[PDB]
RNA sequence: GUAUCUAGGACUACCAUGGUUGCAACGGGUAACGGGGAAUCAGGGUUCGAUUCCGGAGAGGGAGCCUGAGAAACGGCUACCACAUCUAAGGAAGGCAGCAGGCGCGUAAAUUACCCACUCCCAGCUCGGGGAGGUAGUGACGAAAAAUAACAAUACAGGACUCAUAUCCGAGGCCCUGUAAUUGGAAUGAGUACACUUUAAAUCCUUUAACAAGGACCAAUUGGAGGGCAAGUCUGGUGCCAGCAGCCGCGGUAAUUCCAGCUCCAAUAGCGUAUAUUAAAGUUGUUGCGGUUAAAACGUUCGUAGUUGAACUUGUGCUUCAUACGUAUGUAAGCGUAUUACCGGCCGGUACUAUUACUUUGAACAAAUUAGAGUGCUUAAAGCAGGCUUCAAAUGCCUGAAUAUUCUGUGCAUGGGAUAAUGAAAUAAGACCUCUGUUCUGCUUUCAUUGGUUUUCAGAUCAAGAGGUAAUGAUUAAUAGAAGCAGUUUGGGGGCAUUAGUAUUACGACGCGAGAGGUGAAAUUCUUGGACCGUCGUAAGACUAACUUAAGCGAAAGCAUUUGCCAAAGAUGUUUUCAUUAAUCAAGAACGAAAGUUAGAGGUUCGAAGGCGAUCAGAUACCGCCCUAGUUCUAACCAUAAACGAUGCCAGCUAGCAAUUGGGUGUAGCUACUUUUAUGGCUCUCUCAGUCGCUUCCGGGAAACCAAAGCUUUUUGGGCUCCGGGGGAAGUAUGGUUGCAAAGCUGAAACUUAAAGGAAUUGACGGAAGGGCACC
RNA sequence: CAAAAGUUGACCGAACUUGAUUAUUUAGAGGAAGUAAAAGUCGUAACAAGGUUUCCGUAGGUGAACCUGCGGAAGGAUCAUUA
RNA sequence: CGGUGUGGCCCU
């Protein structure tokens, strides 16, 4: 495991076994309804989405108490952006690659993490062409990586 | 550790056969298409050649002895060629410059006792049958 | 990575009674798997099997009499006809006598003497003995 | 559009700018006609198959073409070209890879025969004709069959036998057993030749009158005989000579291998040679090995083409019977449901179905050969013949000439629904079985014939309901993976500012005295007044010790002053998100200390090379003294190291024990005082990633060693890649390719060699460690 | 009416003569490696601590074997305590 | 801790 790297480290989170349970929880999924309405149009990702929602409230999972996955929790009230979001986080990653290394050179070892990101891209980004979350004919280039993410 | 046990991979696994044939170093014995170069008569049985001279060669050590050997050309390709007479005596039975039937020494190619460069054994001599001159079935003929 | 979600089960039940493990904790709980420890049970090779299904995979608990000697396979799923299923009988068997190769047909999982009274071709995934 | 019998870039013209490929395309190379097929064992085979069968081709080199239905024909013609024909010199003729011959050639191969009886064919044809086809002479290439005598007493030796007698011993001995040029009896058919037969005629085979063995004839060897590998330590000869001999090795004067004789053996009408080939050889390997080191992982990490991929996706039952034997279950139906729509008597016909891969029964599809069912050609190898109260007539029926594998394969039916993927319903089809239109495309029938005129019908398809019942339509997040994160963070990892620490190097100045340095020893070198020394001080560049670990970080090379900076990764933390985004990888792209070059800095220690002293026989070296390339940092450029843990990477299990790194967690812990506390430290407990070490297989190896090098055992299987088949030729040539160069990715061959090495045991209480002894 | 010779256009194209090009062969004065090397001469490298410890990527040099410098490795002779 | 090179080829 742990593809780009010599650790065969695992660290992950632990579900429990039940599907419904907090049947405590007095909150429905309509009110996280809104909060997605509230919170997400914030431009906040769809992890830290659902990291709020543990911290405050806090509903376990909304897996749970709502059957849809949370992008589509964002799609069916319409907060699902143009860009997949976890190569968003490994774009703005990969430009500040061109912001360390664009004056401060001979770092090899840096030099060696721009080859990660960009295959951390290639194969990457090759899936989700596949799956028409974005069209084919997006070809990453090296200017883009700025106006990508900003 | 390796060996390709896929299923759909056949396109690979006889590629990497003939990629390793010639490792096997006894396998080029005919695979390059080298026996019309220097197997030194032309990648036949024996050879009709005729005697050029009596040579002096010497055994390998530890181990002095002088085997008699005989210089041989050939009409088929026309090159040196050094042979080697059996059952001592029989200098008396070349009678040099004659048409000489000579094959091989029994080891598909190399040096075989303390006798080396010589890659060869006389059977032959004169179209008269080499063998059965010592014990005499044979009247050898002398001109 | 998990190749073949098969052939890793089987042999960490031969992993058990070198040092004499009566159980086994093993995963992950696919049908097909299911479909194939009750035939060592149908000639009584193994003890009790059970399988708890957690909401990903589930996993299995294996209890063990001790009469195996090693459980096998053939990878991948090799394609076999009626006529040709002999061959794989005297390469993979000490003899004719006992131990049994198992493939599976167009009509499901069984022993090859089983498969020799169906008399239907199919593909190979193990062998015990 | 042309031609062509016809498709057609066949080919002209006009037009487009394409077919093809790392799934090895185009290029060359083959001592390569394909194929049916042939030879060897347990399979899988690797070799070949020119050559009677089939098919495609050529008649010297090539090319046009007449005639005909049919040739690009050659026992038809034409050209030229080659090599040869004749001629009165003007002309004419030529292909035997048809048959039999020679010639040449090369290891390498038959009568200048007979016959159309067989089989087929030719036409006008029952009739003619056919070195097709048949037969013979040729032939140890082969395959099959099988003569070298058989029998007799005495005999001569061994034994049983009866028995004397038994550590002895003989005779009655003797079915036997041998040797017997003892004696035979002589059993015989090859040779032999009437006649016969078969044949076109003839021979030959079978039949056969007359012939036919005391061997000397009617006569078998060929090779061995030290071990492999079967069987004289017999003799003569010979003396490392001659030889022998596949290999191991025998011959160097008393030879088990040589030369002879002797006997013994081998297989036997066959033995031998050499030469290619398969088996032996599980030393070309998927089955079926090897990679720690015996030959052997690219140093490296990503990375497409490759190739292999989780799990999850309609069934156990329930009742009965066929059914094993009250019992069993292996049987079919009913029953948790397209068990399809209709007409028939449960039972025929008909409406009428997401695919592949796979497998099912098959279909089609020459034999011949292989296997082979039958089968007394005298037997065999054959071959498909023949068998038959018939015995006194034969009317005497048939069996036949099967059956599948190489008649491998692809593809063309069918069974089956496991495995293996593919396949819907998320810019929206959830459906409507359908009266169905709120579309329109009509479409052919009756309007006897026919349409202008329009409806039924709408065969119907395309809008179309608010005819919206619609659980209306989204698999778990894998001890898969990736991204997320008050996050707590970690580290000699990087980058980049800025900064510290002694020495040393001279220098500067004081002090004092002639020595200093260096060696096994000296010497090369420093020094009169000021070295070396003490001392402060100035720079100066390199290095960042100690703390340094069987620590840690990093992918590997490598990587240690502070502190800020700018990042990035790993690990635990996580009832975050994602929905297989995967593993490894040819080609390939980043990175790899020096050594080492390319200009430009900066110069301290040191320092190949170069000089000099010793030492030595020589020193061009091991030791000294001096400096020179350079290490230094900036810009790049090769890219190789023993780049090593001499062991690639990811998934799983299997054993402890002890350390220790981080992160968690429990102290039902102390300690710290800011206070009992608090943050904090240590200790214990638990925990994951481990990594080290040790223990013993109880695993595995040839062993040392190994927790994985184990699970590669059972002639075994978790994935993927390179990569080795004895030495030395040799990491050398030859070209490409790359480098500014020194050089690298790349890599053979004739030749030559029977061993080079892998760990281990033993000889060294052979200037080598530790301990003890005499005036060798 | 049919119709020879002679021949224009082509049309396929034999063979003739240059040039380039494919592999297999081939001469070659000197040059420079290999093994045969054993009866040769000069040394003594490596193997014990081989008497200067070995060993590889490369540099520079001498008759050679090798020596020498920078960076390493244990095939080393150190698995090593040493408060 | 001073040096020390060489041993013609073949004999169960």
């Amino acid at each position: 495991g742990r593809m780009h790297a010599p650790g065969k480290g695992i660290s992950q989170s632990a579900l429990p076994y039940r599907r419904t349970v907090p049947s405590w929880l007095k909150l429905n999924a309509d009110d996280v309804k809104e909060q997605i309405k509230k919170l997400g149009k914030k431009g906040l990702t769809p992890s830290k989405i659902g990291i709020i929602l543990r911290d405050s409230h806090g509903v376990a999972q909304v897996r749970f108490v709502n059957g849809n996955k949370i992008l589509r929790i964002m799609k069916s009230v319409g907060l699902k952006p143009d860009i997949p979001e976890d190569l968003y986080h490994m774009i703005k990653k990969a430009v500040a690659i061109r912001k360390h290394l664009e004056r401060n050179r001979k770092d090899k070892d840096g030099k060696f993490r721009l080859i990660l990101v960009e295959s951390r891209i290639h194969r990457l980004a090759r899936y989700y062409k596949t799956k028409s979350v974005l069209p084919p004919n997006w070809k990453y280039e090296s200017s883009t990586a700025s106006a990508l993410v900003a | 550790m390796g060996k390709p046990r896929g299923l759909r991979t056949a396109r690979k696994h006889v590629n990497h056969r003939r990629d390793q044939r010639w490792a096997d170093k006894d396998y080029k014995k005919a695979h390059l298409g080298t026996r019309w170069k220097a197997n030194p008569f032309g990648g036949a049985s024996h050879a009709k050649g005729i005697v050029l001279e009596k040579v002096g060669v010497e055994a390998k050590q530890p181990n002095s002895a002088i085997r008699k050997c005989v210089r041989v050309q050939l009409i088929k390709n026309g090159k040196k060629i050094t042979a080697f007479v059996p059952r001592d005596g029989s200098l008396n039975y070349i009678e040099e410059n004659d048409e000489v039937l000579v094959a091989g020494f029994g080891r598909k190619g190399h040096a075989v006792g303390d006798i080396p460069g010589v890659r060869f054994k006389v059977v032959k001599v004169a179209n008269v049958s080499l063998l059965a001159l010592y014990k005499e079935k044979k009247e050898r003929p002398r001109s | 990575v998990r190749m073949n979600v098969l052939a890793d089960a089987l042999k960490c039940i031969n992993n058990a009674e070198k040092r004499g493990k009566r159980q086994v904790l093993l995963r992950p709980c696919s049908k097909v798997i299911i479909k194939f420890l009750t035939v060592m049970m149908k000639h009584g090779y193994i003890g009790e099997f059970e399988i708890v299904d957690d909401h990903r995979s589930g996993k299995i608990v294996v209890n063990l009499t001790g009469r195996l000697n090693k459980c096998g396979v053939i990878s991948p799923r090799f394609d076999v006809p009626i006529n040709d299923i002999e061959k794989w009988t005297n390469n993979l068997l000490p003899s004719r006598q006992f131990g049994y190769v198992v493939l599976t047909t167009s009509g499901g999982i069984m022993d090859h003497e089983e498969a020799r009274r169906k008399h239907l071709g199919g593909k190979i995934l193990g062998f015990f003995f």
